[PDB]
């Protein structure tokens, strides 16, 4: 059960970091008109 | 469970008859153009 | 009981179910993933991946 | 029969010698499990024919 | 040109057949988890002791349910609001008996739906659109939050959240009426107005536009082929529609500004459904619908019943029978 | 052969008087001076072979014995019915108003 | 039907003397009952011990009989159990226990008569509803 | 048999979803 | 170190009986001129075994193992009662009161749920004659009562019950009732169980004992709807003794 | 007669499925 616990913890952490770093990677600038 | 035994044929024909009808109409539409 | 594929799983070493019975009559057994249910699941998943491969090609 | 003839040799009774035969082994000595006893449109499991074997 | 920047570019790409996006990165897995667990629980889950009284309720097809009666059953009352992931159970056998999958499904679904609403903001930004479609979807989203999360929080148990099934839903409604007199709550009444009116104005708007389609086709073809995707000219005559509708009622009860009209269409059901989601969410804290039981009495003090008291007779019959084995003391305080 | 034993019991004196061996304690409120003090003692000391046995409860004051005599004719005894005395149902049978 | 003196006539004591309240008294009794008593005794039941209600027939079999003004007034002062065997002022509101039940502090002797009067009138108007519980709502 | 029927229909609906999305008639402009 | 509630809560420890130190190998002497009571008896099950139905002739199936699915809710505790001395030096414990039942449901291989009322209600257990000291070889043997798992107010899913509920299958108004009698007439079973307590540790100073127990009883019969199973329960116990 | 209940569905589909196949092919031949 702990293997599972650990696995899920790692998977969630990973997806949350994608999400946070993706929005920190200049998201305002990713639109079709004024970029900055 | 003690279900009505004609429920199966009822359901199968209920699906199959009108579906086949639509498929016939669609395919002969495609071989026109 | 008219079981057709059950014996081919039994033949090569799959002998238990996730519900804790085995075909040799032994109760209370942990087959791990490769139970009758796990082998079936695997073939369904495999079937679905091959489906997508087919659309791509 | 071998097994029966042996038990009687060791001096068990008829009841004792036949009671030592496993059900599994007798069940094989039954033509209902002969695969050449069926029919092409007799469908389903063998239990649907002679029934579910309960006891020797 | 760097690995990360390439990934960021695919994630946020407007060329993907389905937009992914940063909200999508949370949404895709959470919805897949919820969907797979739901499909399997709906077909094969063993019965669940929803009410914690060791009285398992059968919800799945293979245990004698059909489509209408089946449900993924809420988690045990013995768990209350405690978190019950798989790894908190001694076995899957235990997790299944106690309603484990309901919790897995609804948490993943609330996350994924929340991210669904964010994703509507995000693509709107990538395409140069105005942003508030996601504000419209917050009304259904709030409603799901209310029946799966808020109402359990206020009542202290996910066993009183809404079951994931057709008859389960109706069970939730009858129990809710008995305890909250929801029919007599203004926020539910506004919800009916939002939903009846939504259906009304849907039909109105569809009939008025359909009524003023400009002749572009023959009688032997669908009039739908009079419109080509991306044509610049409108395909109906809005003044003829205004001229019909203003006369059907009177002139100033009709829109001739398409923007005000379509904004009206958005606002009415969205606002009504906000209120009805707020009604569920505030009856979660037991601020119930109006109580007029015995409000009318005569000069002597005899009670003169009204329709409200008849409602109450129904409500009592719902009260006394629900969860018939679960109550040991005379007040069902939650 | 399959009989509902509670229904059957309603066909006995249990169905017309206060059965000292089976009736739930809230029934002693129907007669004066019985509840809660004597009703408590009565239930705790059941079972009784005869209605007269309740007067031989150790500790009864002479006034408590008087109240029992006054009420002996509202009492009965019948065989203990497991279904009515298990689960502590003589103190709380799940019935309120 | 109306609130006639016949219905406002209730026993004063066990000896059989009676007393006719006024409509003023009745309404005042109802209001004071709501202020001090309804939280447990709404509709003449007892929420925290449903086996004991305020029906007149129940009050009559209580020791001290309580189906009269005096017994009811005494009860609000020195409540006892149904057999009268013990005083229960520490778990039941009363003037003897107004220190721990502060709502009883400002009740006068006349307020008690009205409360007691309302309790005795109300089954005459409502019948089985009074103390009958939800079955009769 | 009723379980098979219910799941069969549901599965046809999911497959239809796949075709309706990935194998739609593409919208073309003017 | 005496633990507090907030140390225990949520750990599962509240379901465990107190343990005795592995050194506790004393003897607690018994003065027949004194009277004694068990101030606390704690029973903590660790294993649930269920007897199978071999269906065939003289095979008599065995006890197979089961998975518990109702969690850490299984222990009896705070049980007390007279510990008497008989005219032969044997000791008899008479249970008086305590949390002496727990509903448990375990699951067999194949998915069958077996619910059971794990109990020692009305327990009476005796030692051998001439004890005079409780030691790490003393055995108690007794029988107890096993009331129906559900009591008389319990209503089945169609509303039928014993002291409450419908008396027929009201969804089948003109069905023949003879076939439904077993399920329409509820019945309150009352069966006996058997228990052995084997003392393995004794703190002579404090009167605390601890050891091992095996009990055999019947499972739930769902108010006579179906036949019960036989259940074997194994676990550990702890009891504290006091001069009465 | 105590016949097989799946006989009806087997016969029905045995007719229906291949026949619909042929009908589909014939109609789309005709419309080109
Ligand atoms: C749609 C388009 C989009 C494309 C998406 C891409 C494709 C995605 C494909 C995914 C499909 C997944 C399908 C999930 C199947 C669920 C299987 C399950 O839950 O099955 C799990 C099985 C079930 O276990 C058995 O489950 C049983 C459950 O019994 C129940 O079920 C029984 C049979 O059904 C009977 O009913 C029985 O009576 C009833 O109680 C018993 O409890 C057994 O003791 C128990 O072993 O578990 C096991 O033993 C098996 C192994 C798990 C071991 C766990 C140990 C920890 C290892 C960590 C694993 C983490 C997972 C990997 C992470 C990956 C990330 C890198
Ligand atoms: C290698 C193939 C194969 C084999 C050997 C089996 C064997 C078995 N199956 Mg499985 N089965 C298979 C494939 C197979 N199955 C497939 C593909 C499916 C999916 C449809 C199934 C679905 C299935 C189910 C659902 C069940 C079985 C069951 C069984 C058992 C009994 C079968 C029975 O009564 O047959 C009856 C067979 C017939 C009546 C034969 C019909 C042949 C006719 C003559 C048609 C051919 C005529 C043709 C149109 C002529 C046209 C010629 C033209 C050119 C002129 C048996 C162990 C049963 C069982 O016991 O389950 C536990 C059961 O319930 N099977
Ligand atoms: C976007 C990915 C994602 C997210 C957000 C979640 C979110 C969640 N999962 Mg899920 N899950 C996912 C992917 C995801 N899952 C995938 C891919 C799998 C298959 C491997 C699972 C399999 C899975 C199981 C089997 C279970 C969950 C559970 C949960 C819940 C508890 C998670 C937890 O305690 O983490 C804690 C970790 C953190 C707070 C890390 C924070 C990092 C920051 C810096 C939560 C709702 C559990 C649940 O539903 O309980 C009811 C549960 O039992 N998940
Ligand atoms: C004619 C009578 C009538 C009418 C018109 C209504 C109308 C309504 N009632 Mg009332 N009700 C009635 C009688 C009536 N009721 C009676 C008689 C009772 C008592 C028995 C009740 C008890 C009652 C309760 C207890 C509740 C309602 C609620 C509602 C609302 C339901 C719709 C809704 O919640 O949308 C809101 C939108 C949603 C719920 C949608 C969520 C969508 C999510 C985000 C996406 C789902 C994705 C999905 C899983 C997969 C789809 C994708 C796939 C197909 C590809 C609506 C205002 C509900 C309410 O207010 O909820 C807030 C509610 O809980 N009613
Ligand atoms: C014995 C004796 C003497 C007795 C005396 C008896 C006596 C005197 C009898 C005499 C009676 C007498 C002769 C009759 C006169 C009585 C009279 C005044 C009748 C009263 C009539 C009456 C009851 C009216 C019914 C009330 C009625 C329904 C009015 C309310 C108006 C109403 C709800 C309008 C909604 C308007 C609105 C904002 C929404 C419409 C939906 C909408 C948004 C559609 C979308 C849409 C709109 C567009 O606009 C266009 C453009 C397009 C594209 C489009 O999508
Ligand atoms: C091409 C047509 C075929 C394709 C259509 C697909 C089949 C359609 C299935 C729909 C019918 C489903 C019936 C299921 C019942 C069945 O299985 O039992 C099968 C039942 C037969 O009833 C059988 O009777 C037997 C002894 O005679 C036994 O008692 C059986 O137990 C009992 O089931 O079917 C019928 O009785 C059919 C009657 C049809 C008449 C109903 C019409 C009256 C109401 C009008 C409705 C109009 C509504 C308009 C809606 C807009
Ligand atoms: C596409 C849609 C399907 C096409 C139309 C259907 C055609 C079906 C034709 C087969 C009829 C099946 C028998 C009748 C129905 C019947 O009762 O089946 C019903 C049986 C099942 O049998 C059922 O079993 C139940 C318990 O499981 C109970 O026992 C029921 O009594 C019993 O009916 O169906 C099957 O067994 C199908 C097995 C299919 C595999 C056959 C193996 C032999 C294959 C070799 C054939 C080579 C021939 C090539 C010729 C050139
Ligand atoms: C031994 C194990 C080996 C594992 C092997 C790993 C193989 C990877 C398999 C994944 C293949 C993915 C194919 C994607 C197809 C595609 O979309 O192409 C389309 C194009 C190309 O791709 C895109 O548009 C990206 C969009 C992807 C969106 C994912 C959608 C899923 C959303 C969740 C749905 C939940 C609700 C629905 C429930 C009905
Ligand atoms: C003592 C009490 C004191 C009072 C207290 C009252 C407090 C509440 C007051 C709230 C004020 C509301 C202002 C609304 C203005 C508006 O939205 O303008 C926006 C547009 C602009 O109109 C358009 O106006 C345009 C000009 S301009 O944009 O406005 O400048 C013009 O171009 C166009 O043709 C015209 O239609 O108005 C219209 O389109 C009509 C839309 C109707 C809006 C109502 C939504 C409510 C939904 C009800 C949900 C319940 C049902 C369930
Ligand atoms: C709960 C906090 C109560 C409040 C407030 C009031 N009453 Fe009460 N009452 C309560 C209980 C639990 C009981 C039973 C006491 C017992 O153990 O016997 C009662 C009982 C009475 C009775 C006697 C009923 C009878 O003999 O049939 C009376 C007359 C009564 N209570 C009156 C009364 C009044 C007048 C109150 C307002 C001042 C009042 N009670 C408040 C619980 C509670
Ligand atoms: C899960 C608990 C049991 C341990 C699992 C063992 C590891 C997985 C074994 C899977 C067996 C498949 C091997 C044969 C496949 C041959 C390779 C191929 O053709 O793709
Ligand atoms: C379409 C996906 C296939 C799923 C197959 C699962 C079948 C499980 C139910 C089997 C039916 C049980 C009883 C059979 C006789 C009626
Ligand atoms: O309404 Mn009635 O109240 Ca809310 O709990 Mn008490 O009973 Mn039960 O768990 Mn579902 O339900
Ligand atoms: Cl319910
Ligand atoms: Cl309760
Ligand atoms: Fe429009």
């Amino acid at each position: 059960m702990e293997t599972l616990k650990i696995t899920v913890y790692i998977v969630v952490t990973f997806f949350v970091l994608l999400f946070v770093f993706g929005f920190l990677s200049g998201d305002p600038a990713r639109n079709p008109k004024r970029k900055d | 469970m003690e279900v009505n035994q004609l429920g199966l044929i009822a359901t199968a024909l209920f699906v199959l008859v009108p579906s086949v009808f639509l498929i016939i109409l669609y395919v002969q539409t495609e071989s026109q153009q | 009981q008219g079981m057709f594929v059950l014996p081919f799983m039994a033949r090569l070493g799959v002998t238990g179910s996730w519900s804790g019975w085995s075909i040799t009559g032994e109760t209370g057994i942990d087959p791990g993933f490769w139970s009758f249910e796990g082998v079936a699941l695997a073939h369904i998943v495999l079937s679905g991946l091959l489906f997508l491969a087919a659309c791509w090609h | 029969n071998r097994r029966v003839q042996a038990s009687l040799a060791s001096g068990a009774t008829l009841e004792e010698a036949w009671s030592a035969i496993p059900e599994k082994l007798a069940f094989y000595d039954y033509i209902g499990n002969n695969p050449a006893k069926g029919g092409l449109f007799r469908t389903g499991p063998m239990n649907k024919g002679d029934g579910i074997a309960q006891a020797w | 040109a760097n690995l990360w920047e390439r990934f960021c570019n695919w994630v946020t790409s407007t060329d993907n057949r389905l937009y992914v996006g940063w909200f999508g990165v949370i949404m895709i897995p959470t919805l897949l988890a919820a969907t797979i667990c739901f499909v399997i629980a709906f077909i094969a889950a063993p019965p669940v002791d929803i009410d914690g009284i060791r009285e398992p309720v059968s919800g799945s097809l293979l245990y004698g349910n059909n489509i209408i009666t089946g449900a993924v059953v809420p988690s045990s009352n013995a768990i209350g609001l405690h978190f019950y992931p798989i790894w908190e159970a001694a076995s899957l056998d235990e997790w299944l008996y106690n309603g484990g999958p309901y919790q897995l499904i609804i948490f993943h679904f609330l996350l994924g739906a929340s991210c669904y609403m964010g994703r509507q903001w995000e693509l709107s930004y990538r395409l140069g659109m105005r942003p508030w479609i996601c504000v419209a979807y917050s009304a259904p989203l709030a409603s799901a939050f209310a029946v799966f999360l808020i109402y359990p929080i206020g009542q202290g148990s996910f066993s009183d959240g809404m079951p994931l099934g057709i008859s389960g839903t109706f069970n939730f409604m009858i129990v809710f009426q008995a305890e909250h007199n929801i029919l007599m709550h203004p926020f539910h009444q506004l919800g009916v107005a939002g939903v009846f009116g939504g259906a009304l104005f849907c039909a109105m708007h569809g009939s008025l536009v359909t009524s003023s389609l400009i002749r572009e086709t023959t009688e032997t073809e669908s009039a739908n082929y009079g419109y080509k995707f991306g044509q610049e000219e409108e395909t109906y005559n809005i003044v003829a529609a205004h001229g019909y509708f203003g006369r059907l009622i009177f002139q100033y009860a009709s829109f001739n500004n398409s923007r005000s009209l379509h904004f009206f269409l958005a606002a009415w059901p969205v606002v009504g459904v906000w209120f009805t989601a707020l009604g569920i969410s505030t009856m979660a804290f037991n601020l119930n619908g109006f109580n007029f039981n015995h409000s009318v009495i005569d000069a002597k003090g005899n009670v003169i019943n009204t329709w409200a008291d008849i409602i109450n007779r129904a409500n009592l019959g719902m009260e006394v029978m629900h969860e018939r084995n679960a109550h040991n003391f005379p007040l069902d305080l939650a | 052969e399959l009989v509902n034993v509670v229904d059957e019991k309603l066909g006995t004196a249990y169905g017309e008087k206060i059965d000292l061996n089976n009736t739930n304690i809230a029934a002693f409120i129907q007669y004066r001076g019985l509840y809660p003090t004597l009703a408590k003692l009565i239930v705790k000391n059941a079972p009784y072979e005869s209605v007269e046995d309740v007067l031989n409860i150790p500790g009864l004051t002479e006034r408590q014995k008087q109240i029992l005599r006054e009420n002996l004719e509202h009492f009965t005894v019948t065989e203990v019915e497991t279904a009515l005395v298990e689960g502590g149902d003589r103190y709380n049978n799940g019935l309120y108003k | 039907a109306e609130l006639t003196p016949e219905v406002l006539t209730v026993p004063l004591n066990s000896e059989g003397k009676t007393i006719t309240l006024t409509e003023k008294q009745y309404l005042e009794g109802k209001r004071l009952f709501q202020y001090a008593c309804a939280s447990c005794h709404v509709g003449g039941i007892t929420k925290t011990n449903p086996s004991l209600d305020l029906r007149t027939e129940t009050l009559a079999l209580a020791t001290p009989p309580r189906d009269n003004i005096e017994g009811l007034v005494d009860y609000m002062k020195n409540p006892t159990t149904y057999d009268g065997e013990q005083e229960i002022a520490e778990v039941h509101p009363s003037l003897r226990s107004a220190d721990i039940f502060p709502k009883m502090r400002n009740l006068t002797e006349k307020d008690l008569v009205a409360i007691a009067g309302h309790i005795l009138v109300e089954p005459k108007i409502l019948g089985d509803k009074w103390g009958g519980g939800k079955v009769y709502y | 048999m009723e379980t098979i029927t219910y799941v069969f229909i549901f599965a046809c609906i999911i497959a239809l979803f796949f075709f309706a999305i990935f194998f739609r008639e593409p919208p073309r402009i003017t | 170190q005496t633990l507090t509630y907030d140390d225990i809560v949520g750990t599962g420890l509240a379901n465990k009986c107190p343990t005795l130190d592995d050194t506790a190998r004393g003897a607690y002497p018994i003065d027949s001129s004194q009277t004694y009571r068990i101030a606390r008896l704690c029973l903590q099950p660790t294993t649930f075994l269920v007897k199978e139905e071999p269906k065939n002739k003289r095979q008599e199936a065995e006890f197979v193992p089961t998975k518990l699915v109702t969690r850490e809710t299984t222990s009896l505790d705070q049980i007390q009662g007279e510990l008497k001395v008989n005219s032969d030096g044997s000791l008899t414990f008479v249970e008086e009161d305590g949390i002496d039942f727990q509903p448990v449901t375990v699951q067999m291989a194949g998915g069958e749920r077996i619910p059971l009322l794990f109990t020692v209600k009305n327990l009476v257990a005796s030692t051998q004659p001439n004890v005079t000291s409780i030691t790490t070889s003393t055995d108690f043997k007794g029988e107890f009562n096993v009331p129906s798992y559900r009591t008389a107010n319990f209503l089945d899913p169609k509303g039928r019950g014993l002291a409450s509920g419908y008396d027929s299958a009201i969804a089948l108004p003109q069905a023949k009732e003879e076939e439904l009698a077993r399920a329409n007439v509820k019945r309150f079973s009352l069966t006996k169980g058997q228990i052995s307590l084997n003392v393995a540790k004794v703190d002579g100073r404090t009167g605390e004992i601890a050891g091992t127990f095996e009990s055999e009883q019947l499972s739930d019969d769902d108010m006579g709807a179906h036949e019960p199973h036989e259940v074997k329960i194994q676990g550990v116990f702890y009891a504290s003794i006091e001069p009465a």
